DNA sequence: AAATGTCCACGAAGGGTTACTTCGGCAACCGAAAAAAACATTTATTTATAGTAGCCGAAAATAGTG
DNA sequence: CACTATTTTCGGCTACTATAAATAAATGTTTTTTTCGCAGGTAACCCTTCGTGGACATTT
RNA sequence: GUUGCC
């Protein structure tokens, strides 16, 4: 059918569009096009809104190829709630049966965040360190149903005090997007136990 | 100051709202002042958007309005009554959407938005229009559909009028009266164009100018003799037809 | 911002041709002129899991509204409609939740009131008619008598719909005729 | 009569109109728009969990000033 | 040395967050159909009009 | 397919 033809056309902009606007490299964009393309055959895209179910339709291409994508990235810009986004991602892996599927390691997003963490030269001292304390992070029990970029964003927190006092609890939050009070508990939880 | 402007307006509105008035007689009629302050309270009756400025060709004219449209077109804001003023001056047979956006240079979604609201305010219907099908036609509760019926059931009044001259203009239009045909205005001209359609079939013939007599389709109706005429059309390769030569 | 003229000695009635367009600019520069200044640091901008998301901060109950909230509870068995008004900017929401909570916190001092049925201590009186003493009209006449006039209003459109019909097709019968 | 009035058709002159300009070789490299239709969400109401996350907030506490 | 002075911190209080399941009602969002978009380089060579002269015709 | 050069 040509409208058949035209909506998807219209579909490949969208995901051309937010595809730059994240920084995505192109080799998920249309990776990404195919998950669409058989999803508009299953009949989930009607009633729903076009600019969500791109938004989810996205995000899992992002997991299959692990990057550092995470997942409210793609709510900040269209000024929505975060909730939102993550309801029709829930509803729509059930309905075409994503088995496989990888685990949002935290280890990812350490070596993304000192980039734009305007450290000083000695960058790569600053995230050996924190690797380490990651996989002491990890063996203790901190985060089993926590959140990944809350733990995270705790173990940069300390390794970044013991060398520089660039932390102000409020710049790795500028980054990490989670708010200052819940990450005050999570060094407290690794005080005590 | 209010006062004067509460006397020119009983004149505007002293007449029937024909026989649009001007300045040369306004002069005559209220002229206790001089034209420096006359058009100052006019123009003043401007900023009260009573009276509104008409046009007869090539010249200036004036024409004054009710108070109770007044009112309710002071409850709209600025865009909304601008756009009731073009829907209101079409009137008798309506305005086309797109030709409003042209006179407006207001983009598509904010005219849309507008008449959204003006509709539930209840000044706005939308009729069919026949002469350009499937285009947005707007009017107000006044109703000219000045644009018989097009669609069909023009049978059942043409196939009896062919009954009566089988057993043989005037003289059709106290038949069509009686028998409660489904009408509701016929016309000495209706009859003379529901006629010819089947002169066109040739059912029935014109004589002498009005008169009618019938071709005798009767004994055709019960080589040129198409009825009883079935084909084989089966296991029958030797047929002729009437294609097949292009 | 109607239509403006002016009278001229070379010709006079003249209209000007700049007040038959509207600018639809001006009157929103003015507004913009006169709004306040700042300058935005990037790190004011930030937001988490908790942003643009309804729901908003309860303020606390105290202990004046509670007699105001037992007494309601006690008057009537569970109706929401009515006391939701009685906090003036308090809404249906948060106040069904305000139920819900006392359930853990009081279980006992809620399960005094629907053992009472009957009328309590008779101190309601003045929270009776404090609650009809605003906007002192009979309604259960007074929703009536308007409503009366506004079928009295369509009925008189409507004699104005038809007695519209009637004579346009008189009228353009006529031009049929000619 | 006959001479002029008139009408007619072939040819002359220029009028704009249409396919035209090496032979090799190496590197490369790339319509819109209304309507009809389907269908999810919001709309409550439970009733169980832990987690953020916000706002407060008072009261624990070290600290700042006389 | 001491009552302050703001802070640090717990702290409880509250407001959502999937979960299944009923409507019934309304809303909001998006393919699939059915359907008219306004002036009111050079050189043949064929093409067109200009011109000029042909014999009929009708008057003198 | 298109350019550069002998």
């Amino acid at each position: 059918l040509e409208s058949r033809e035209a909506t998807l056309n219209n579909a490949r902009r969208k995901l051309r569009a937010v595809s730059y606007a994240l920084h995505i490299p192109e080799y998920i964009t249309d990776a990404a096009f195919q998950w669409y393309k058989l999803a508009l055959a299953n009949n989930f895209v009607q009633g729903r809104r076009s600019q969500n179910v791109i938004a989810s339709c996205l995000y899992v291409a992002c997991r299959k190829e692990k990057t550092h994508h995470m997942l409210i990235d793609f709510s900040s810009r269209l000024q929505v709630s975060v909730y939102s986004i993550g309801a029709t991602f829930l509803k729509m892996v059930k309905k075409l049966h994503i088995t496989e599927l990888p685990l949002a390691d935290p280890s990812l997003f350490i070596q993304h965040f000192a980039e734009k963490l305007d450290l000083a030269d000695k960058k790569i001292k600053v995230v050996k360190d924190a690797v380490k304390l990651a996989q002491r992070m990890s063996k203790d029990w901190m985060f089993e149903g926590r959140r990944p970029a809350g733990i995270a964003g705790a173990c940069i927190l300390l390794a970044c005090r013991m060398n520089n006092l660039r932390r102000t609890h409020t710049e790795i939050v500028a980054v990490s997007h989670v708010a200052e009070e819940t990450l005050q508990q999570r060094l407290n939880e690794f005080k005590n136990t | 100051l209010s006062d004067n402007a509460k006397t020119l307006h009983s004149q505007m509105m002293s007449k029937g709202i024909g026989a649009l008035f001007t300045q040369q007689e306004l002069q005559k009629q209220m002229g206790i002042g001089s034209l420096t302050d006359l058009m100052s309270i006019v123009q003043e009756l401007l900023d009260k958007n009573l009276i509104k400025l008409v046009k007869q060709n090539d010249e200036l004219k004036f024409q004054g309005v009710l108070e109770s449209e007044a009112q309710k077109k002071a409850t709209m804001s600025a865009e909304e009554a601008l756009v009731y003023s073009y829907i209101e001056a079409s009137g008798r047979e309506g305005i086309w959407s797109k030709t409003i956006k042209a006179r407006t240079n207001l983009h598509q979604h904010v005219v849309l938005k507008c008449l959204k609201s003006l509709e539930s305010q209840r000044y706005v219907k939308s009729v069919k229009s026949v002469k350009f099908p499937t285009r947005k036609i707007y009017m107000l509760y006044s109703l000219q559909p000045s644009v018989e019926l097009d669609i069909e059931f023009i049978n059942s009044l043409l196939t009896i009028v062919w009954r009566f001259i089988s057993e043989n203009t005037q003289e059709i239009l106290e038949f069509i009266t009686a028998a409660q045909v489904a009408n509701v205005e016929l016309t000495p001209s209706n009859i003379r164009s529901l006629c010819e359609v089947l002169v066109y079939d040739d059912k029935l013939e014109k004589v002498t100018h009005d008169c009618y007599r019938v071709t005798l389709e009767s004994i055709l109706q019960m080589i040129f003799n198409y009825f009883k005429m079935f084909p084989a059309s089966k296991h029958d390769k030797e047929v002729v037809y009437f294609d097949e030569w292009t | 911002t109607a239509i403006q003229l002016k009278l001229n000695p070379d010709g006079t009635m003249a209209i000007d041709e700049e007040t038959m367009v509207v600018d639809r600019h001006k009157n929103a520069s003015i507004e913009n002129e006169y709004k306040e200044k700042v300058d935005e640091n990037p790190f004011a901008n930030l937001y988490n899991y908790g942003s643009y998301g309804r729901g908003s901060y309860t303020d606390p109950w105290t202990v004046e509204e509670m007699i105001k909230f037992y007494k309601a509870l006690s008057m009537w068995g569970t109706d929401f409609n009515l006391i939701s008004q009685l906090y003036p900017y308090r809404s249906r929401k948060q106040v069904k939740a305000k139920f819900v909570n006392e359930e853990k916190k009081r279980p006992i001092l809620i399960e005094l009131a629907l053992r009472s049925k009957l009328p309590p201590n008779f101190d309601e009186y003045c929270c009776e008619i404090k609650k009809n003493i605003g906007t002192v009209a009979d309604f259960n006449e007074k929703l009536i008598e308007l409503q009366n006039e506004h079928k009295h209003h369509m009925k008189e459109i409507e004699e104005a719909k038809n007695t519209a019909k009637e004579e346009d097709q008189t009228a353009q019968r006529l031009n049929d005729a000619n």
